[PDB]
């Protein structure tokens, strides 16, 4: 009964079988691409023709609309747009409007809400009916107060785990799967903080500075 | 007429969902189910939850027939679950009859 | 159109061979000996090959064609080195020499007239109290052109070797810091072709113990006690993890400000409760903070801590002074499945769905070595008892050693007809048992890297290995709710009642339902785990 | 009145590649990097050839 | 002797209920009440505008006011004014204090989140549905649970880490990252949809039962 | 070296297809019959090796579930009560559909229902010699 | 005009600033997002035995896989709503069902 | 009997992965699945058709509907050239120096849960 166990088991399609053929071209000067890597830039409207053409070549096509061009740079943009929000509501406040569209990424406003002041000024300052300077700067004030912050901190700059937080957590800013998977490992394998030795120079750094300073 | 502070509120909402259920779903995140604010606020969370998807479900059951009275019994069908739950990226797709 | 023959692959392998000039230019039956050797051989083929070339040329120098640069590092280096009062300053002192006459020697063979002058009057005057090398110090001074350095005995030595010197680790750590700083790339080309730092550390048969879980209701997912046999822990399809005492004592824990498994509100105080001393202890602890089910737990080599990996793909330390997790190892982006330590707490890797195992220190918190290679999801993993190779099996029916520090597959096995679930190395480091949903058992020859033994009997999957602590025997356990030792020394038996006779020593298959684990202790102990129902 | 069955494990139709290219033999590359320095290679074997004659 | 075990326990054996909400199941009440009294007015009505049929059916019954509302409609009457109410800080509500809830298995959880279910289908105005309709919204709501407890997770991690949090607490955080808006937006949220709609039942009860009333006995 | 592989037939798939509006020809109907199976085979398996790492040999439909989540795909709804579900033929002998029978709401919502909890694990210690 | 990360960064959030290995990723990010896209709409362009890549092309794709809508570019491909109607078997077999069940 | 035939089918497969035992409804669920799945990729194919101004539907619309919800939902792990890649990448840096320990060192404080929230306010 034994032998015949493991003869209809799952047998996984290769996804290389179905890989794209290359054939290599004449190498010319004019024929280059620009990809970002290279060039730590967002690429012109120029620059994307040059690649766009190029790969459409391979697909047996003869050239570009010209109205193409201005929708894949707008979409890129937008798309980097979108990771960068992604990112940045991880770590800050902001409020809402409709219930979605997310404006003022400050750590200001954000009433605490369990005073019973913050109860009442939430009901008036929130809903405004759709602003003299000394009115206005009153209830700035008033708004800084109810927020509860006595002794605001900050963070380091955007570091590669907030990033990697990030990505796992929403996910439906990449819905394609290969752009998410194959840039996922590679975000694993920059992760780094310095180790104890490092930190034991900056305390003697530390020291030295503020020796030479007295 | 008054305006107590959120937490004297709070203490008066009480939820439909029992408490051992929210517990449940607190212990699969690894959290000690004691603390019953939290209990009270997500029982509350799911509540909210389901009652706008019963809502949009009347509505949409009322509109069904209105060409071609306030007497009858109103009973829930998949064709009425279907555009209420599909607000919120769900498909429901389901068969009728196999072979 | 037909499936290649067993010859036809060692035809290809040697036609390979031969291409790459590998072997000899005849048959090399004679060769296929070097498949082991000892720890000094192993020592010198490595600091050969450490030698064999230079880890950084083409980033480690400096590309601006600029040579008024030369002084300013070398100027800058020595203020710093001076100002300072610290007792590196000191160790990192002795670099200057090599420092200054290599780059001289290198600003001689491409500089034009004006630039060497300069220098060798700027600093010249530091190299004199010493009498061994004031020699060279003055020799240089008449020297233009090449001829000059070839010709010299003395600057040859200097140009085809490398300078010696000795530090400690926080002194080169002293000395990076400050490299990384600013542009400091000339230098660093000094250091990477010509000196040669070194960094060296600082200064009567046998009796079951059997245990059984009750009220589990299929939960209870594995289990596992301490090296000391003080603690007992178990994981569960609901996330959280369970601890007992086995000892008389009760578990209490300490004063800790911090807890990931709470929740508090903005109208929160943090105060240390006092009324805790009506508690004075407890035989049991739920630890709670993974959000999936739970699939390894691992204790440390001395008891000190506990290590669990998790469907939501995240590795926890839990701190057995509060029953707490304090530390959280972020590596994947798939579920984890398999977790393990090094002998003596010095690493610990883990497999994954995502095809691939990763090394760990218990001092970062990220991944250290990536062993890719795998087809399938890695199920096992273990390491070797010198804690220097890594096995792990696979649903694709293989088994892969590693080189732990260098993470590159050293062997690969196959026979097996299904996937693998377990490995075990006896403590002599010379086999490595697996076993798998093909209910055999088999034996592996690390040196030779073929087939040692093969054993039958298990009716059903094989889900755990271990050896005695003198590879005297090797304890299985099965789907099947049994528990079969096992003896592989020359001692010979005849009772055939299966497949294998004389191996087989004993069976135990008492009332007992899924079983958990098998381990073995100082003399003839062997520790079982289970569920059971009656 | 038996399942409809056939001779060898199913196939999908389309799959997901993941934007892989397969280069010369035996070698496959994910992001278009290569291209400028294959061409070089190519054209510069190409040549080595040619002078042997 | 082994020893260093665990001792049974005396007890060990039967290994408990919870208050419902009272506004929801007396509007549910009212709502059957409604639908009672309107049958009886069309019923009534068409027979004697077409002309024991002599015996008109009777006065039904009001379903009696909660034993809790009821009381609240004592003699402090607390919309006086220079009123203030405020949570005692040493509570245990307030400190956030409490016991364990009762573990209990998937197989029970599931039902009672079907009563659940069943029980704000009953409130929305449904009366009665399909097995599968049921079925699959106890479900949904499984998900929905599942995904808001692991995103409290992450937050809660990040904090313990970087020891500080965007909003006030992680509930904050957390009730804005699933669409809505503040936890200040649930008493909003029970004013319009809990409490108004019980007292909308009401009037209308008591405006229906007076129109049988003034039909029944014609002065 | 001569093995099976049950697949659906022509017949379910232009079924199927029925619902939705379409008349599919013949090739499209092995086309795609051909892919279902491939993507029930993969489905089954990443469910089958969630359940190889618990010790345990029922498979639950959160198995199934969790399996699907974690390939990126919608989860299905409607089917854990750990309750048979029977199927029931129709009067000609060829078509099957599941019992779905109508519920009063208010009976199940004006009820108490008091659960019996859990109860707590522990271990016994079991000695023996051989 | 030159553009850069840090100017998009400003439409979202001016006080905020990144490391330099995630401005690195963010690029490699951007470079395999366009790989994707242009290949997609290319092929959308080889189904219609069209010779050149038009911008509906790119409008679908981007509509039905990143849920994208670029605005600028008009309304001249918007499907309009059908009736979605069912085939007589469908119905009859419902049909079928419903009596069975009704005794 | 009492079964239809696509109950047999499921309960086949099932049988093949080597599942021995189950809770009954998972095959209602595998049923719901294949459903779904039909269903949708028909509906993506009569988009894809009219895109091409043409009658109904055939082989090449279908087939690029399901490569468009390929590249989208039913994924798995990259394969295994691009992991040795970034495998090489990663392994060239270099290891802790070992030295004697008093037991395990644990990672720097900043770097692990032991971290209050800077708001909340401590008592004594």
């Amino acid at each position: 009964s034994v032998r015949q166990k493991f003869d209809h088991r799952f047998q996984p399609q290769n996804p290389l079988s179905g890989a794209q053929q290359f054939v290599a071209k004449d190498p010319q000067d004019d024929d280059d691409l620009k990809l970002c890597s290279h060039t730590m830039m967002l690429p012109t409207r120029g620059q994307l023709e040059g690649r766009m053409i190029v790969t459409a070549y391979e697909h047996g096509l003869d050239n570009v609309t010209e109205e193409a061009v201005s929708a894949v740079v707008y979409a890129v943009e937008n798309h980097l747009k979108d990771i960068l929000t992604s990112v940045v509501s991880r770590r800050k406040a902001y409020r809402l409007r409709d219930g979605h569209f997310k404006y003022a990424f400050g750590s200001n406003v954000t009433p605490q809400p369990y005073l019973k002041n913050s109860v009442v000024a939430y009901n008036n300052l929130i809903e405004s009916p759709p602003p003299p300077p000394d009115d206005a700067e009153q209830q700035a004030a008033l708004l800084l107060a109810c927020s509860g912050d006595t002794l605001p901190a900050s963070l380091p700059p955007v570091n590669m785990y907030d990033l990697f937080e990030a990505l796992q957590v929403h996910r439906e800013v990449i819905p394609t799967h290969t752009v998410y998977a194959l840039n996922i490992e590679r975000i694993i394998t920059k992760l780094w903080h310095p180790n104890h030795e490092e930190l034991q120079q900056d305390k003697v750094h530390r020291q030295r500075l503020a020796a030479k300073e007295g | 007429t008054p305006l107590v502070d959120f937490l004297m509120q709070l203490e008066d909402y009480t939820p439909t969902i029992p408490d051992a259920v929210t517990g449940y779903y607190l212990n699969r995140a690894g959290f000690e189910a004691s603390d019953p604010r939290i209990i009270r606020l997500i029982s509350l969370a799911a509540q909210k939850f389901i009652s706008d998807i019963a809502n949009d479900a009347l509505q949409h059951c009322k509109m069904k027939g209105t060409a071609s009275s306030k007497d009858r019994k109103y009973t829930l069908t998949m064709e009425d679950l279907t555009p209420a739950l599909s607000e919120y990226g769900i498909n429901v797709k389901k068969p009728h009859y196999f072979t | 159109m037909k499936r290649v023959r067993t010859e036809q692959i060692q035809m290809a392998v040697s036609c390979y061979l031969k291409r790459r000039q590998y072997v000899d230019s005849d048959g090399p039956l004679k060769q296929g000996l070097r498949l082991s050797q000892t720890a000094e051989e192993m020592a010198a083929n490595l600091t050969v090959q450490s030698e064999s070339g230079c880890a950084n040329i083409v980033s480690a120098a400096p590309c601006q064609a600029e040579p008024q640069q030369y002084e300013v590092q070398f100027g800058r280096l020595r203020n710093f080195l001076t100002d300072s009062d610290s007792q590196h300053s000191h160790e990192v002192m002795p670099l200057l020499y090599p420092l200054f006459v290599y780059l001289h020697l290198n600003l001689v063979q491409n500089s034009p007239k004006s630039t060497v002058e300069s220098f060798y009057s700027r600093f010249h005057g530091m190299f004199l109290q010493n009498a061994s090398q004031k020699d060279v110090i003055e020799q240089l001074q008449t020297t233009q052109t090449i001829q000059d350095i070839l010709s010299n005995f003395k600057l040859r030595a200097f140009l085809d070797n490398k300078y010696v010197v000795r530090l400690q680790e926080d002194s080169y750590n002293y000395l990076i810091r400050y490299l990384q700083s600013d542009n400091n790339t000339a230098l660093c080309k000094v250091l990477t072709l010509h000196i040669h730092l070194d960094v060296q550390p600082a200064k009567s048969l046998t009796t079951i113990c059997f245990y059984a879980f009750y009220n589990t209701e299929q939960l209870l997912n594995t289990a596992e006690i301490s090296p000391d046999s003080k603690l007992l822990a178990a994981g569960f399809d609901n996330s959280c993890i369970k601890l007992w005492s086995l000892r008389s004592k009760k578990l209490k824990s300490e004063p800790h400000q911090v807890d990931v498994s709470r929740i508090h509100l903005a109208c929160d105080i943090l105060e240390e409760e006092d009324d805790e001393d009506d508690n004075a202890g407890t035989e049991m602890k739920i630890l709670r903070g993974h959000c999936g089910p739970v699939y390894s737990t691992r204790f440390l080599a001395d008891s000190s801590g506990l290590l669990s990996c998790s469907e939501d793909m995240s590795i926890r330390y839990w701190d057995l002074g509060s029953f707490t997790n304090t530390v959280l190892y972020q590596g994947h982006a798939y579920p984890v499945w398999d977790l393990d330590i090094s002998p003596y707490s010095l690493y610990f890797a883990s497999g994954s769905h995502d095809r691939t195992a990763r090394l760990w220190s218990f001092d970062r918190t990220y991944p250290l070595r990536i062993y890719a290679g795998h087809l399938a999801d890695v199920d096992c993993v273990k390491f070797h008892p010198n804690s220097n190779y890594l096995a792990t099996g696979s649903t694709d029916k293989t088994v892969r050693l590693w080189s732990a520090q260098q993470g590159n597959s050293v062997r690969l096995f196959t026979g097996h007809r299904g996937p693998v679930l377990s490995l075990a190395f006896s403590p002599n480091g010379k086999y490595l048992a697996s076993a798998g949903e093909d209910q055999r058992l088999k034996l592996w020859d690390l040196a030779s890297g073929t087939l040692y033994k093969e054993l039958r009997g298990h009716t059903d999957n094989i889900t755990s290995l271990t050896f005695s602590p003198d590879s005297g025997l090797i304890a299985s356990a099965s789907m099947d709710n049994s528990v079969r030792v096992w003896d592989i020394r020359n001692t010979y038996c005849s009772a055939p009642a299966d497949g294998s006779s004389s191996e087989l020593v004993g069976v135990y298959t008492g009332q007992m339902s899924n079983v958990l684990s098998v381990q073995f202790m100082a003399c003839n102990l062997l520790l079982v785990t289970g569920i059971t129902q009656e | 009145l038996d399942c409809h069955y056939s001779g060898h494990h199913p196939q999908p139709a389309s799959f997901c590649t993941f934007g892989s290219r397969q280069i010369g033999r035996g070698y496959y590359v994910f992001d278009s990097r290569w291209n400028r320095l294959r061409c070089a290679l190519n054209l510069m074997v190409e040549k080595h050839l040619n002078a042997q004659l | 002797x082994x020893x260093x075990x665990x001792x049974x326990x005396x007890x060990x054996x039967x290994x408990m209920l919870d208050i419902p909400s009272e506004p929801c199941s007396l509007t549910i009440h009212t709502i059957q009440l409604i639908q009672h009294n309107r049958r009886l007015r069309n019923l009534i009505a068409t027979a004697q505008a077409q002309n024991x049929x002599x015996x008109x059916x009777x006065x039904x019954x009001x379903x009696x006011x909660x034993x809790x509302x009821x009381x609240x409609x004592d003699c402090k009457n607390p919309n006086a004014p220079f009123q203030i109410r405020h949570s005692d800080p040493e509570s245990d509500f307030y400190r956030g204090k409490g016991e364990p809830v009762t573990e209990l298995s998937w197989h029970s959880c599931r039902q009672l989140l079907y009563q659940a279910v069943a029980t704000i289908l009953a409130h929305a105005g449904f009366d009665c549905a399909n097995e599968s309709v049921l079925e699959t919204l106890t479900d949904v709501a499984h998900e929905y649970c599942l995904k808001f407890t692991k995103l409290l997770r992450f937050a809660v991690d990040r904090e313990a880490r970087l020891g500080q949090t965007p909003f006030p607490d992680v509930m904050e955080q957390v009730f804005h990252e699933v669409g809505i808006g503040s936890v200040l937006s649930l008493q909003k949220f029970w004013q319009h949809r809990i409490k108004d709609y019980h007292s909308y039942m009401l009037q209308i009860s008591k405006q229906l039962s007076e129109e049988y009333e003034r039909i029944v006995n014609p002065e | 070296e001569e093995r099976r592989f049950v697949e659906i037939p022509r017949e379910s798939v232009r079924l199927m297809a029925e619902s939705t509006g379409l008349e599919l020809s013949d090739e499209v109907a092995a086309l795609l019959a051909e892919d279902v199976c491939y993507r029930l085979r993969e489905a089954t398996q990443n469910s089958s090796q969630f359940m190889k790492h618990t010790k345990r040999r029922k498979l639950t439909v959160e198995d199934f579930n969790r399996a699907l989540r974690w390939s990126s795909v919608e989860a299905v709804c409607g089917y854990g009560s750990q309750e048979a579900l029977p199927m029931r033929p129709a009067r000609e002998g060829e078509l099957y559909f599941p019992e779905d029978r109508e519920v009063n709401l208010v009976e199940l919502a004006l009820a108490t229902n008091i659960p019996k909890g859990c109860a707590e694990t522990a271990v016994r210690v079991h000695v023996s010699y051989l | 005009t030159k553009k850069k990360l840090q100017d998009l960064v400003r439409e979202v959030d001016p006080n905020e600033q990144l490391d330099e290995d995630v401005e690195e990723m963010l690029l490699q990010i951007a470079d395999d997002f366009i790989e994707s896209v242009v290949t997609a709409a290319c092929q959308l362009a080889r189904h219609r035995k069209s010779s050149t890549l038009e911008v509906k092309d790119v409008q679908l794709h981007l509509e039905r896989q990143w849920n994208m809508w670029i605005p600028g570019f008009g309304s001249e491909e918007i499907r309009p709503y059908k009736k979605a109607c069912t085939t007589e078997a469908h119905k009859q077999r419902m049909a079928l069902i419903r009596k069975t069940t009704k005794k | 009997k009492n079964a239809p035939r696509d109950a047999l089918v499921m309960a086949q497969i099932l049988k093949d992965m080597g599942i021995t035992e189950y809770e009954p409804r998972v095959i209602n669920q595998m049923l719901e699945f294949a459903f779904r799945y039909v269903t949708t990729i028909l509906d993506d194919a009569k988009i894809y058709s009219s895109h091409a101004k043409k009658p109904n539907v055939d082989a090449d619309d279908v087939r690029l509907a399901i490569q468009c919800r390929a590249d989208q939902s039913f994924t798995s792990p990259p394969p295994r050239d691009f992991l040795l890649d970034i495998a090489r990448q990663k392994n060239q840096t270099p290891l802790p120096l070992i030295k004697p320990y008093a037991g395990p060192r644990l990672p720097p404080d900043r770097y692990c849960l032991t971290a209050p929230n800077y708001r909340l306010k401590s008592l004594i």
